[PDB]
Order: C-alpha cells, then structure tokens, then sequence
C-alpha cells in the first residue's frame, strides 16, 4: 500500500536472516569442525524515476537522478572455512586435519560426503565408522581383532601392533579431499558437506602431499565460532531490526492519519 | 527461538553429562562419558537454497570414553582389577550363566556357599581347569568356587597368578588350582549399552563376546589386591563445567533477543 | 563482469572463489575485472596495496604473483546508475571512467 | 527424492510471526480503504436523492 | 460476527491449556512419582471454499484452493513416562520401581490403584499403607509386632528380622504393575493411576523378572520435570497467546471502524 | 489410517503406542501406515535414517 | 497459455505445480510458457537470472 | 578460551610426569621420562597470518631418558 | 464437477453451455428475469462458454 511499508518489510526480513545465522552460530558453539557462517546483504533494485545522466536541456545532463531503492536483501550465507582449534583428548580414533582436506565417508544413499569431524569408532565389523549415525569412512579401515594399539601417521597411513608381531601391521591408508571453493559446498547436517557446482570438482590424495593437510592423531578441530563476535552481532542486527519496525510503525500510523481525516 | 532452544538443549545435556562424571569421581570401574554435538541443515523444495541458516545443534551421541583409570592398592587379595583390555563376568543368576554382564569393577568376596560374588551378590564367572591339567578343560564359563575342605584340609589361602588362575592352599599342604577369571573383550566398546551399577552388555553395535583369559592373544592381565577408580580427570571436569555454562548464557542470550523482536512487532 | 558484457562498478568488497578458482562476488558471483585466478598450488593469497595479488606457492620460497587488481574512480560517482545488488553503471553526468593503479593518481 | 526420517525431533511450524502481524496491518489499512468508498458513495446517493 | 474473531478464540484457548499444562508440571516439581505432561496441538477442519484441486476447465485443473482454516486446539495432554532420577533416603519403608512397573493399592471403593510414588508406611495395625490417604497396598504386608527391622528385596520379597531368630522371615511378596501404554492411564489424584481402554490390560507380576522394574529399599524417584524446558515452553506460549490477542484486538477496530463509516 | 478407510498424510511427527502397542498418532490415536506394532518384550525402540524401525 | 489456446501476458510471477508438476500459476492454474516440468527426483529448484531453470 | 585450555593441559601433563618420577624414586632401573612440548601454529587460504594469532601448545613426545643411574 | 470422499480426482457430472445472439436487445423479456427468442433477437449460437 505504501513504499516505505514493503521496504521496511525487507529490512526486518533481512535482519531475521541475520540473526538467524547468529543464533546458528551460537547453538553450535561447541560442535567439532563446525564452521560460522556470515549473511551477505546487498541492496534491490532501484526504481528509475529520473534518469541520472538524462538530457534535461541540451548541453546540460542530469547529475543526480531520482531513483529510489527496493531494500535490501541477504544474497548469500557465506561460510566462513578458516581453521579451528585444536583439542587434545586420549581417545586414539579421533583424528584432525591441519590444514585444507575433509574426511569422507559413505552415506546411506551410496554418495560420498565430506565431513571435518574426527569423532570416529568402530562397529561391531571393526570398520572404522564416524561416531555420530555411523557412516563408514572412505576407504573402509577395518581394524583386526588381534589389534592391541591403533596408530594413524601423519600421511594418513592406518596401521596396528598385534600381539606377537615386532613392527605394525598396516590395515589401511586414508585420503582426505580437498575443494577449490570449499564455500560453495552445501551443508546436508551432521556435520557433512556434499560438493556442488560452485564448489568444484573433488581432488582426493595422500594427506601430507600436494597441498592436503595432516591427519593428527588423538586431536579434534573445535568450532571456528568466537562468540565475543557473535553476541555483539546480534546486538547490532536487534537495532537495525527496530529502525525499520519504527518506518511500518510510522507509516501505520501515516495511513491511519489519512483515514481519519481524508 | 527454536536454534536458540536447540543450543539451550545442547549446553544442558553437556551440563548433566559432566554432572554425572563429577558425581562418580569414586565408583570403582566407572567410565567417563563424552557429549559429542551435530549440526542441522534442513531444506525441501521449496526453499531458497542459498540462504540456508542452520536448524540449530543436535545431540549426536553421549560417548563412553573406555580409557583406563587408576590403580587403587587395598591389599586386598580378591579385590581385583584388568591391566588392559577386557571385562569380566558377572552372573545374576548361578544356575543360568549365559545371562550375565560386563563389569571392572573387581570388589568380590565369598558368600555362605564360597562362590565369588560381587557386591550386588552377583556371581564372577570363571573357565573350569582341573586340578591336575592345565590350560581350559571346557571353554563354558561358570561361576567360580573356592571349596572350604579340599581333600583333608580347610582353605587358608587364595592369590591369582598373572594367568587369573585362583590357586588355594589348604591345611594338608595341598595347592589347587580352581580355575581361571574369564575376561571378555568386545571390538566395539562405545557399543555397549549400560545398565546400572558400572555394569554393561553386549549389544549390536558392541559386536559379539570373545572369550578369553587374562595375558593372553589381545588380552590384558588380572591384578589381584588392585581395583580401578573413574577414568575422569577433576581438572578437565570442572574446567567443561565452565565451558558449559558459558555456552548455555549465549544461547539463552539469543533466545532473550527473539523474544524482543516478537515484543516489538507486538507494539504498532 | 556484468553477464551482458559490459562492467559494473562496485564498492562492495565480499569476494569468494567459483569453481575454477576465479575471484568473483560473494553474491550473485560475477567475475572480477581483470580476471584473478588463484592456483590450486597455493597455500596464502595476500593483496598489496597497490593492488598486486600474489600467492605462495609451497615448496617455493617466492610470491607467485598471479594478478593486478585495478579500480576505476569518477569524478561524479553520485551520477552513476544504481542497478541493485551493490553495482554502479556509468552514466552521461558520470564522466568517463578512469583506470589505473589502486594507489597512484 | 525423499526425506529422511529424524527420530527424536519434531518440525515446528514454518509460519513467520513477523510476516503474519505485518500482513495484518496492511490488511487492516485496505479494509478500511475501501470503506471510505462505500461511505463516500453512500454520502453521494444521500446528496443526490435531497438534491435531484 | 468475523471468521477472524473465532479462529483466534481458539488459539487463545489453545494456548490457555497448554500455559495450564505447564504451570502444572512446575507445580509438581517436588511431587514423588510424577510423569509431566505435554499439551499436543492440532488444527482444526477447513472450510472448503475453492476445492483444492477442482476442474477450472479442461486439461486444467486448480493448483491450489481457497480453504480458510477454523484454528486450532489441544488435542490431548499426553503423559511423558520417563523414569525421573533416584533420591537416597535413610527410611527403610520408601522403595522405588527401578524400571517399568506401578505400585498398586487399594481404593475406598474396593478398586486398585496404580501409582508410581514410594513413600509408604505403616498403620495401626502394621499393614503395609501409603504415606498420603492411607490406601493399603496389594497385597497387604503386615509387619509383626515382633520386628527388629524391615528389609524389601529386588525381587519385591518383604522380610522381617525377628530378635533371636537367625534368618530373615519374610512376612509377604510385593508385585507390580506394568501397562503396554503408560500414558492411557487416568489420573484420578493423590498419585494414583486407573487404567483406561488406550492403557491396556494390567500385567501384573514380580519385580525383577518379566519386564517388571526392581524394587529398590530406601529410594525414591524423583518427578522428570525439567524446569528448564517448562519457564522456556511458557515463554514460547505467552507470545503466541498475545500474537491471538493481536488478531482480536485488529478485528474489534475494523468492527468499530465499519460501524461509524458503514 | 482414517477411520473411513482411506490414508492421510501428515507432517506431524508426535506419535505414541495404544493399548495393543501399535505405533498410532498422539492426537485421535490412528494407526500410522504401514502397522509397527512394538513388541511387548522391547526395551529400546530405534528407528533408523531409512526408516527401519 | 490460456484455455482457448492464446497466451495472455502477466506481471503477477505467484507460480506453483500441478500435479504433473509443470509449473503453472498459483490462481485459476494455466500454466506457463514455455513448459517448465520439475523432475520427481529434484530436491531444490533454482531459477537463474537469465531464466534458466 | 581453547589457547589457554590448551596450556593448562601442557602444564597438567608436565605435572602428571614429574610426579611419576618422584613416586618411581626407590624402584630399580626406572628411567626418568621428560615431556617436550610444541607450537601450534595452523593457517589456512582464507586467513591474513600477519595478523592472526597461534593455536596454543601441544604435547610433542614424553621421553624415557636413559642416562645411567647410580648403583647400590 | 463433484469432490466425493474416498475418491482422489474431482469426477465430472456435466457441463454448461450458455446460448449467445447477435442482437440481445431483440429478447422479448418476459418476467423472473427471462427472455424469450423473437426474429429479429438472431440465432441461438450455443457453444462451450470461452470460446469464439
């Protein structure tokens, strides 16, 4: 009905957006290889009144045209793939990245997704299966019965001591997966990314070589979230959220004006 | 509200998982357990797919963190204890022994009828050698009993070798062997569903029971005189007590600001 | 790189990476002139002031310079077309669009 | 194609508190826009049957 | 006199049972035994203006329709059976189900009762009774005269130490009521349960074995209510309750306004 | 399943047991399609990503 | 594409599907021009800004 | 708050060492163990380094130093 | 077409036809808001109503 009510309505939609992304951020705070994200606003379309540049009289063009804006919209939620932390725990199956790679692991459907969480164990097969809804990690590791130890190297190589053996026993090897644009992979939960076409093409290798990270053994990522950031955000997207509710506060009340008097 | 409720539930199950870790800082044999978190991203196709704000934080599993504790010396020759990997067997019932649980815990003693039981009068069971052979007879696990008269002669002394065979030495100077503590191993220990009194069973996910004795193939030894206390570590408790708490105030921060803007609309 | 051809002009600075690595907006995706592609054998990107991108190549104890950010000035930006999503047009009262070095002039 | 199933979770309902009170107020306004036109044809027809 | 009017009667109604449901469960925040309540929301019908899938012409058919719904209300206020945590007590006659079963005890009217709450005692005559009104528990356990001290089994067996005499003599056998759905049972008050059609028929039978939880001597279970998710679950219901009011109060205006136009 | 017959869908996901232990809805109680009926001598109910109860 | 068979030009973009899933407009149901049918295995439908679907 | 968690957990470990030494005093042919320590310093492509700062300080190796002991 | 319960589709149970003329000022109105044909009125031109 007015201007001013549809974009004050995409200003308070927008800072929704926002603070949504916040309070995602801060529910995992504590969620191991969770990465932040931010919201990306830019402004709609402008209405083209008069034109900027026009030819008002000959010789002479208009400097600043009449163009009024549409709001503003969040574009995009960028997730933001720096390195987190790293926790130090006893456990010998959780392992890390340091560095650019993902873990991957097989989904129920069949396809292959990757995930920045260690938290790994076993089933009762001995394969060595994530510890969330126990998708097996690609490629299968299965650990011997005989096994007394499990030590993973830095190049990812998966070996055991069995009891009655000098020197390990190699059970596997684990390649991890690196992305040009690791941002534009789409996040399908439980801590999985699976690749999209903004995203790139897959590149598997030996960690360690050629770019890919480290698997540090008896080490978790913690959660890249600085929630010193986060909460001053939300204060921040609260007002910028109340100074477009005072616009429909006050056209609400410009268009009751008219009714009572016009 | 319901990502700000979701961080809420994720920073309070952490709460009572450390909880209950502090409160069994002196149970024998217990195991810590781990609150392990997931994310949510929910969208259907109807949803924009560029914008995707998170669902908020579920709980993806409380872990059993299965590392060995500490070693308390009562001097005690049927406290016992594994120095390794496995468990040992406990029975509820003595006439049916396939019906028992896993437990490290090895406060036993001897009832009226001289069968070692445990603190729940449950009984330990054990392979059956004989006196004169020496590696496992049958392979069947039984509850373990120390005869008063063997012979003849009364029971004066009980010590476990290394093997977790239970040797007695009688007044006639006569010592026999009366058997062996099973130990049972699983492949999966954060498979293990836990019943109560530090005790589990084997599950699905845990895979089957090996059967085996102490100090032998992927086995550890029994240690008599010995029990184990809570595998926790005070120092790390107390300090996630803290990061627990923190993560609880920021959540219910965010929910006290989506509370204000449903305040605000409220009010044109 | 508007997708008719021509140029847009932003002061938006949220950039990200495409498939092939090229420096685009972090909104609709629109390619950055002049194109700066960073190669997967890149482990650091640092931008200098004067607008040279280069990478750090591993196993190579030299910047691989792979790019010359340049941005345009106008002696009347309040005369330029605003078309939404952070992105200016040249207009007649604009004045011509002149390039050079981010630092110099 | 098909979702998957989440034990121990519910969906909430998707509505948009925000959406539906502002939706309100401009519906509320159009209502009584159009009132305004009925009441001014009714003053018309009023005026009319005293003057014609 | 507006169909917005009545569908936000119901939702006011409907969050006035679930703000009730709640105040509840926080007031049996200290009541031993006791299984809290969660208040389940359904819509109700829709009117049917435009058939959601009609035959506007040939080989077109309407995508979607015009159905206004009528609201909404709570449906059923199910019971969450969930054992509550175990409270140490020095008194020997308090015993808790440690597992799946009910107490029963004897109803003025000559039915059994079910309930979940421990604290008994005793009366003039020594039968076994609740701590509450007094109601005898099935079947009846008298304690002689002549008892030292009292003793309750795991497997529900009462035992009595009598001076002199070696042995425990057991004086009775406690059992216990389990149902395949909990939370059909009618709360009748004072902690008691009568089983309905949606309960199921009582499985009665000794603690222990069968399913049947296990008496523990000295304990308590405590009630499961999280006054946490209960001061947050009110908040929640305050604001849709005066989003409904809202929608009243929107439509009392444009009544009014229409009477002084119109 | 409805009373009449015939199914209906909904994306309302509280359920519980009636008295014969079949998993039904938590408002009107109907069956939920196909019939799970939960065994008397269960535990623990786990229903998997691929909805194998 | 009306229902005589001639194309009438709208602003109003409130599409929907029918039940063959060709995208066809929210009201009386006509649907669009060219054909736009959405696949029974998609899970997210992304309409460029160059119009391709 | 995981940099200073961090180095309390290096401390605790070089605590925990130094007491297994002390309680091993009187037992023949122990050899003492020595906790070595090391940064952390991880950095990705999307991370100005010049200013961001480490991770903190991880347990690199717990020795058994092998010097020998004195005889009785 | 009818909505019947137990039954998915909308089934068919008639269709309308509306009668068209070329000169309708040529209908010999006859109450109850009626019109009769007359010679000069046209020819009835039924058809399915959208079309031509």
């Amino acid at each position: 009905m007015h201007p001013a009510l549809w974009v004050s309505k995409t200003g308070l939609d927008a800072q929704q957006t926002n603070i949504a992304t916040i309070s995602n951020n801060l529910a995992n705070a504590s969620t191991v290889g969770y990465k932040k994200s931010r919201a990306v606003f830019e402004d709609l379309f402008y209405q083209n009144i008069n034109q900027p540049g026009g030819q008002s009289s000959q010789n002479t063009e208009l400097p600043s045209g009449l163009m009024l804006g549409a709001g503003s919209k969040v574009v995009a939620t960028q997730k933001v793939h720096t390195h987190g932390n790293a926790q130090t725990t006893t456990n010998a199956l959780d392992m890390m990245v340091e560095g650019d790679g993902f873990f991957q692991v097989t989904l129920p459907d069949g396809n292959i997704g990757y995930t920045r969480n260690g938290q790994f164990t076993l089933n009762g097969e001995g394969t060595l299966v994530t510890s969330g809804s126990g998708y097996p990690v690609e490629p299968e590791i299965v650990i011997p019965e005989d096994a007394i130890s499990i030590t993973v190297g830095t190049d990812g190589e998966v070996s055991v001591r069995v009891r009655g053996q000098q020197d390990n026993q190699v059970v596997g090897q684990l390649t991890i997966t690196d992305f040009v644009n690791p941002g534009g992979l789409e996040p399908i939960g439980q801590n999985l990314y699976l690749p999209t076409g903004a995203s790139g093409d897959p590149q598997e290798g030996v960690p360690g070589l050629d770019g890919l990270g480290e698997i540090r053994q008896s080490m978790l990522e913690a959660s890249n979230v600085n929630v010193t950031e986060e909460l001053v955000n939300m204060i921040e997207a609260q007002r910028v959220y109340e100074m477009n509710s005072k616009v429909i506060s006050s056209v609400d009340k410009m268009m009751s004006f008219v009714n009572q008097q016009l | 509200s319901y990502v700000s409720l979701s961080g809420l539930s994720a920073a309070q199950l952490d709460l009572n998982t450390t909880s209950n870790n502090i409160a069994n800082a002196n149970t024998y044999g217990f195991k810590e357990s781990r609150a392990e978190f997931a994310d949510v991203y929910s969208n259907s196709l109807f949803t924009n797919a560029k914008t995707t704000p998170g669902g908020g934080a579920q709980a993806s599993q409380v872990a059993q963190q299965f590392h060995e504790g500490s070693s308390i010396y009562t001097n005690n020759p049927m406290d016992l204890r594994v120095s390794g990997t496995g468990f040992f067997a406990v029975a509820k019932e003595r006439l049916t022994p396939q019906q028992n649980e896993l437990t490290r815990n090895g406060a036993f003693h001897l009832n009226k009828e001289n069968y070692m039981v445990t603190a729940n009068d449950e009984f330990l069971l054990g392979y059956q050698v004989d006196p004169s052979s020496g590696e496992v007879s049958s392979y069947e696990p039984q509850p373990i009993n120390i005869p008063a008269e063997f012979g003849t002669g009364f029971l004066t002394k009980v010590d476990f070798d290394e093997n977790g065979s239970v040797m007695g030495t009688y007044s006639n100077g006569e010592n026999v062997t009366l058997g062996r503590v099973a130990l049972v191993r699983v492949p999966n220990e954060q498979g293990l569903d836990k019943k109560g009194g530090t005790q589990w069973d084997s599950t699905q996910f845990s895979g089957d029971k090996i059967w085996g004795e102490s100090n032998k193939g992927s086995f550890g030894t029994i240690n008599n005189g010995m029990l184990e206390q809570s595998n926790i570590d005070m120092t790390q408790e107390l300090v996630d007590l803290i990061s627990a708490q923190r993560n609880f105030q920021a959540n219910s921060r965010s929910l006290e600001v989506h509370n204000q803007l449903q305040q605000n609309i409220l009010q044109i």
